C-alpha cells in the first residue's frame, strides 16, 4: 500500500493537480545571516 | 534560578559542565573557533 | 625553628571592549523620516518593510554582544592556560618549592 | 577567509579520503568497534534549520 508502510512522509502537502495552467515556479527562501565580529583586531 | 538543558558529566569527584560550543555559537559564519591551534615540530 | 609567613598579592584589571555595526540605506532612511509621504497606501507598505528591515537587523546586532561574550571568554581562557603536559608533573612530583 | 594552505591541499589532505576506508561488508568477517567509525559518524552530524 501507500499509507501504513513506508514509502512517504519527507515531502510537503501543497497544491496543483492539474498542474500547469501553472506556468511558472522559481521558488526560494533566504537565510539571514547575523552580526559576527570576533574578539580581537580582525 | 532557571532550568536549562545541558549535559553534565562526573569525572573524578567533580561535576563539570561538558560544553562543546561550536553549534550555538561560531556557527555558519566567519569566526575562528579556538581549540584548533597549531603546533610546530 | 620556623616562623609563620603571610603573603600579599595585587592584581590589576585589563580592559577590552566589543562593537558591532548596523546600517540603514538612504531609501529606508527617507521612508522612515516621513519627509516625502504622499498619504497613500503604496508607501505605507514600503515604510512597513523598512521598519521590518530595521528590526531584522537591530535584532541581531544586539543579540551579537551576548553571543560574543562567550568568544571573549574562550580567547582569554586559551591565552591563560599553561599546558597540562607541563603543569601535571610540576605539582605532583614536586611538593613545596625552592 | 583562507589562503593557499587548505584546498591546494584539497588533493594532499582530502585524497587521504583517497587512500584508507571503504565499501562495507564481507571479507574480514570479524570486526565491531570501527565499522561504525563511518556507519556510527556519517548518519547524524551538524547545524540546524
Amino acid at each position: 500500500r501507500f499509507l501504513e508502510l513506508g514509502l512517504s512522509v519527507a515531502c510537503i502537502c501543497t497544491k496543483f493537480p492539474e498542474l500547469a495552467y501553472v506556468r511558472d515556479g522559481v521558488i526560494q527562501f533566504e537565510v539571514q545571516q547575523p552580526m559576527i565580529a570576533r574578539d580581537g583586531p580582525h | 534560578n532557571a532550568r536549562v538543558p545541558a549535559d553534565l558529566v562526573i569525572v573524578g569527584d567533580k561535576l563539570v559542565f561538558l560544553e562543546a560550543l561550536e553549534r550555538r555559537v561560531y556557527q555558519a559564519t566567519r569566526v575562528a573557533y579556538p581549540l584548533i591551534g597549531n603546533i610546530d615540530i | 625553628v620556623d616562623q609563620p609567613v603571610h603573603n600579599y598579592m595585587v592584581k590589576r584589571i585589563h580592559k577590552r571592549s566589543l562593537s558591532a555595526a548596523f546600517a540603514i540605506a538612504s531609501e529606508a532612511l527617507s521612508l522612515l523620516s516621513n519627509t516625502y509621504v504622499d498619504g497613500t497606501e503604496i508607501d505605507s507598505s514600503l515604510r512597513i518593510r523598512a521598519i521590518q528591515q530595521m528590526a531584522r537587523n537591530l535584532r541581531t546586532v544586539l543579540d551579537s554582544f551576548e553571543r560574543g561574550t562567550a568568544d571573549q571568554l574562550l580567547g582569554v581562557l586559551l591565552e591563560k592556560a599553561p599546558p597540562l603536559s607541563l603543569l601535571s608533573p610540576i605539582n605532583k612530583f614536586q611538593p613545596e618549592g625552592h | 577567509h583562507l589562503n593557499r594552505v587548505a584546498r591546494a591541499a584539497l588533493l594532499s589532505d582530502l585524497k587521504r579520503r583517497v587512500c584508507a576506508d571503504m565499501f562495507f561488508m564481507t571479507r574480514h568477517a570479524r570486526e565491531p568497534r570501527l565499522i561504525s567509525a563511518y556507519l556510527s559518524d556519517m548518519v547524524s552530524c551538524t547545524q540546524p534549520s
